[PDB]
């Protein structure tokens, strides 16, 4: 899902 | 392509009142990512829910959501005045997002028949070959109104267009204009125009007519 | 505080194409997801797509697919819609909205759903030439046909593009008013209308004065409106 990207990204 | 149907398209309420407002996916929403906006005329959406039951810091608490799977709920626990407006949800659970058809959450009060106006064309706008003819029906209520113009008793068709304004902030009703235009030539062919009304407020039909030239 | 601004309305001819900006000031730009949403007039609303500046990752709807571009320039915080081979459906109030942040703050966990909001631009795709309305009284008198109330207006035809204003009496007179949204014409052209209810008694005595204003064509008219 495009939408959980940034999460990901967040949790870096 | 998740398709979320909300219904019904309309709610008839009061301040002080619960509401309950429902999302249905046509297939189950990823990891319940699902949120709802409220929206007034002419502003921008402002979230209310997100992740289907997480409210934000800023959102009233009288804002609630729930569900899973394919069907999602938005509680208001008590109508404030402002609260009435179109409330949308939109699923993010798959890269495709999609917004529902929207709800609106409009004031119920007692019916109000319309104060039916109909007015002829100017001589100002005729001097350039076009005849408007304008309908208004003024502060009524329920919103669902019919009106149909007729020409020396012809039902017209095609040639004309209404508009609503929101919900009067003050008297819970609205008004309909309804604008029937036709080339001065047409115009000029017939004697008798009317604007037949009909409204759950009216015991029967009520029509408004002029005779061209009065 | 996220504050989303974008670029002012747009008028453009079908087939062309169009730019829309959208400047954010608070929290996070790179890290998180902007997304476009548009709004046809009385429609509802519908995601286009949106970026990860960082990433420079897009994500279009499917309808929009090869038409849409979307980008984000870090170094201005601004983000980016173009939109081609524009058709007269593509009329619209397009939004950029940025997803929120979990709890407090605007730097915690995304949260996917759209917290931050632009202004909104409206978009007009049109073959249209800009102009100003002809404004014609509704005038008063059936009998008034409803109580001692009287109900007169003014009718602001065949303009473009969106929006106009009215006000009665410079805005003295308020209560009682209501002013229509603008209906499409086949001709391209807009037109509303504007009444007010009024004591028919001061029908006689009152002077009923509707002021528009269409500033796409720098016109204003001042059109009294008498029995």
């Amino acid at each position: 899902n495009w939408f959980d990207i940034t999460n990901a990204l967040w949790r870096r | 392509e998740i398709v979320l149907t909300q219904s019904p398209g309309t709610q008839s309420l009061s301040p002080g009142e619960r509401a309950t407002l429902s999302c249905r996916a046509s297939q189950s929403v990823g990891n319940n990512k699902l949120a709802w906006y409220q929206q007034r005329p002419g502003q921008a959406p402002r979230l209310l829910i997100y992740g289907a039951s997480s409210r934000p810091s800023g959102v009233a608490d009288r804002f609630s959501g729930s569900g899973s799977g394919t069907d999602f709920t938005l509680t208001i626990s008590r109508l404030e005045p402002e609260d009435f407006a179109v409330y949308y949800c939109q699923q993010y659970g798959q890269s495709l997002s999609t917004f529902g058809q929207g709800t609106k959450v409009e004031v119920k009060r007692t019916v109000a028949a319309p104060s039916v106006f109909i007015f002829p064309p100017s001589d100002e706008q005729l001097k350039s070959g076009t005849a408007s003819v304008v309908c208004l029906l003024n502060n009524f209520y329920p919103r669902e109104a019919k009106v149909q113009w007729k020409v020396d008793n012809a039902l017209q068709s095609g040639n004309s267009q209404e508009s609503v304004t929101e919900q009067d902030s003050k008297d819970s009703t609205y008004s309909l204009s309804s604008t029937l235009t036709l080339s001065k030539a047409d115009y000029e062919k017939h004697k008798v125009y009317a604007c037949e009304v009909t409204h759950q407020g009216l015991s029967s039909p009520v029509t408004k007519s002029f005779n061209r030239g009065e | 505080q996220v504050q989303l601004v974008q670029s002012g309305a747009e008028v453009k001819r079908p087939g062309s194409s169009v730019t829309v900006s959208c400047k954010a000031s608070g929290g996070s730009f790179s890290t998180y997801a902007l997304s476009w949403v548009r709004q046809a007039p009385g429609r509802g609303l519908e995601w286009m797509g949106g970026v990860i500046p960082l990433l420079t990752i897009t994500n279009y709807a499917p309808r929009f697919q090869g038409r849409i571009t979307i980008t984000a320039d870090r170094s201005t915080s601004t983000a980016y819609l173009e939109l081609n081979s524009l058709r007269p459906e593509d009329t619209a109030v397009y939004y950029c909205a940025r997803e929120g942040t979990t709890g407090w703050g605007w730097l915690g966990k995304p949260i996917g759903a759209f917290a931050h909001w632009g202004q909104g631009t409206l978009v007009t795709v049109s073959s249209a030439s800009t102009k100003g309305p002809s404004v014609f009284p509704l005038a008063p008198s059936s009998k008034s046909t409803s109580g001692g109330t009287a109900a007169l207006g003014c009718l602001v035809k065949d303009y473009f593009p969106e929006p106009v204003t009215v006000s009665w009496n410079s805005g003295a007179l308020t209560s009682g008013v209501h002013t229509f949204p603008a209906v499409l014409q086949s001709s391209g052209l807009y037109s509303l209308s504007s009444v007010v209810t009024v004591p028919s008694s001061s029908l006689g005595t009152q002077t009923y004065i509707c002021n528009v204003n269409h500033k796409p064509s720098n016109t204003k008219v001042d059109k009294k409106v008498e029995p």
